[PDB]
């Protein structure tokens, strides 16, 4: 996660795919309806 | 960060903004600010504005429920349900009709 | 309201950490112990590094 | 002639800044924010809808 | 690059919500209990916590 | 000078864990100020009992007025300034026979949840020296000559529609207890609960650490306290009040709790 | 920098301008910039729209 290589697929057009982004999910605050999450940021975005 | 705004037709101007670090990804080898008129020549990727598009897609479904308390009204320690045209489920724990979704009035 | 940060990835070994970070705008980072000296530091931090302790 | 939304309304959101600060419910509550074209275009899902009467 | 889908969130006014074990990558899933929605007119549920 | 809201003795056993209830509706905020000076005025036509009422024109505080049919836009005509005088009179520029009817003026404030109306009978007649103003007994009926404006006036001054500072910033609920045999006024500060969040608790640990609110009470408006580990220094006269000094609401509830009676209680009132 | 400025009845422009270096404080550890959705509570200190001080 957060290295060069956290999503891997064979082919430009393979359908299946192979990820380790670091998933997780935290609690929403009071009242407001919403899906909070932390996440790596995109390895290849700021690889580049 | 980013804001879009717009003003209403009864003229009351709004403002959402949010934290997004944009930050311009560099080109080639100098960190210019705006493209001359003598240039050299480098490939980069862009939007272009082709209305009907393939693959990129959004599932469009059905809406949740719109609740509101504007629309009770004491009719001598009664529940008037004004509904505006529309249909509306109404709840609660007294006597009568406890629960259920009228229609009109 | 006060943002939080995105929790980091850690990587482990033998009686050491090495913490990869990920910020976003600058933040601050600070370690110790729990011992008779704190031997603090801390750090403003501003790009994706990784740190050993 | 391109009508492709014929089953649309917009759909009104919860932003966290109306101005003033504190966060209000807007219109314009744009949801998803994309900048991967390398020119600095950004691609901005707003709430609400255009075009359409 | 990678996409986080994130669909609408369930809210089960009411009542516990059930996770269903599916096949995908970085499939995450939680039940949050005691749970307030606000909408434009109030608590979207009826029940408190 | 608080009203009372409803008053109950609470008698329950000696080891279980007490809870004592405050709810109230009218009472729920989130720590957000989304909104809060939203005001809305709507005038509604309506034609005697066996007809359905149609909303003509709203309008949000601070705002300009929406019209629905597209006839009668500039024709019906609220001053754009209502809310700085509370003058929320409604000019129509000219009558026609179409118009007769109840017009019904409604004042509502969605922060504390109010609504006021008053009903305006309108009559549209052919000879000017028949057009009065009256008052039946309950609501005011103005006749009028085809053609000419009307003027209903739909006037409250009261503080909460008015222009001004409009903010609230300080509703506070007080939890308090009357102890056994001991007078009111001096009686000892339990719980303090901010519109902000913030709660203040005073006394010894031995107090402090049975006695809790829900994090989300004023988001929920309910109030009641969860007392683990029942003790005798909790038997006395509880009192919840919620105070908006600004919306001029002053409630409180009285709990006369007694150690007595596990399952064998008649809940009063 | 600081300026007011406001138009005439007679048309004119008036703009009147200060130094004033301002630079808002941080609260807690993270030198952001918004307000975000999901973030701490922490406190800080405001004014007020009253008048009647
Ligand atoms: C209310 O406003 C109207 C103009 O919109 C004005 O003619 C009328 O005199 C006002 N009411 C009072 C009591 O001054």
């Amino acid at each position: 996660p957060g290295q060069f290589g956290d999503i891997q697929s064979r082919t430009p057009e393979s359908k299946d795919v192979y990820a380790n982004t670091q998933l997780v999910l935290q609690r929403p605050a009071a009242g407001t309806v919403h899906v909070p999450y932390s996440q790596a940021p995109s390895g290849f975005k700021y690889w580049l | 960060t980013l804001t879009v705004g717009f003003t209403d037709s009864r003229k009351i101007s709004h403002t959402c903004t949010h934290p997004f670090h944009h930050e311009p990804p560099v080109i080639g080898r100098e960190r210019f600010h705006s493209r001359p008129q003598h240039g050299k020549e480098l490939p980069c990727s862009t939007y272009v504005q082709s209305t009907a598009a393939t693959a990129e897609e959004i599932e469009v479904h059905m809406p949740p429920d719109t609740p509101d308390r504007t629309l009770m009204t004491q009719q001598s320690g009664n529940v008037k349900i004004t509904v505006n045209g529309q249909t509306v489920r109404y709840k609660c724990n007294c006597g009568g009709s406890n629960e259920g979704l009228t229609t009109t009035d | 309201r006060v943002p939080k940060a995105r929790n980091p990835t850690v990587t482990y070994g033998k009686n050491q950490v090495t913490m990869l970070l990920y910020p976003d705008h600058p933040t601050l980072l600070s370690y110790r112990n729990m011992g008779q000296e704190p031997n603090y530091h801390e750090e403003w931090v501003t790009h994706k590094k990784e740190v050993t302790l | 002639n391109f009508n492709v939304y014929k089953a649309t309304r917009p759909y009104l959101a919860h932003c966290p800044d109306c101005g003033e600060g504190h966060s209000c419910h807007s219109p314009i509550a744009l949801e998803r924010i994309r900048n991967e074209a390398t020119d600095g275009t950004l691609k901005i899902q707003v709430s609400l809808q255009i075009g359409i009467k | 690059e990678y996409k986080t889908v994130i669909p609408s969130p369930y809210v089960k006014c009411c009542g516990t919500a059930e996770c269903k074990d599916k096949s995908l990558p970085d499939y995450s899933c939680k039940v949050f209990t005691g749970v307030y929605p606000f909408m434009w007119g109030g608590a979207y549920c009826f029940c408190d916590a | 000078s608080s009203s009372l809201v409803s008053e109950s003795v609470v008698s329950l056993a000696a080891g279980t864990q007490a809870v004592l209830r405050c709810q109230s509706p009218r009472m729920v905020w989130t720590q957000d100020r989304l909104h809060d000076r939203q005001r809305v005025v709507h005038w509604d036509l309506s034609g005697g009992p066996g007809s359905q009422r149609r909303r003509l024109v709203d309008m949000y505080s601070a705002g300009e007025q929406r019209v629905y049919e597209p006839r009668d836009r500039d024709r019906l005509l609220l001053s754009p300034s209502a809310f700085h005088d509370g003058n929320f009179s409604l000019l129509i520029r000219a009558v026609d026979r179409g118009d007769e009817g109840v017009y019904t003026c409604n004042l509502h404030h969605h922060y504390c949840h109010l609504d006021e109306s008053l009903a305006v009978r309108l009559e549209v007649t052919e000879d000017p020296l028949l057009s009065r103003a009256y008052w039946d007994g309950e609501k005011e009926v103005l006749v009028v000559a085809h053609g000419a404006p009307a003027l209903m006036t739909c006037i409250n001054r009261a503080h909460v529609w008015t222009d001004r500072h409009l903010e609230e910033a300080q509703q506070v609920v007080h939890w308090d207890r009357q102890l056994p045999g001991v007078s009111h006024d001096r009686a000892d500060r339990l719980l303090d609960l901010y519109a902000s969040g913030e709660r203040r608790a005073y006394g010894p640990p031995f107090l402090r650490d049975r006695v809790s609110v829900n994090t989300n009470a004023f988001a929920r408006g309910d109030f009641s306290l969860r007392i683990d580990e029942l003790e005798r220094a909790d038997e006395g006269i509880y009192s919840c009040h919620l105070h908006h000094h600004y919306c001029g609401l002053h409630e409180r509830r009285v709990f006369h709790l007694q150690v007595t009676e596990p399952a064998f209680e008649p809940p009063s009132a």
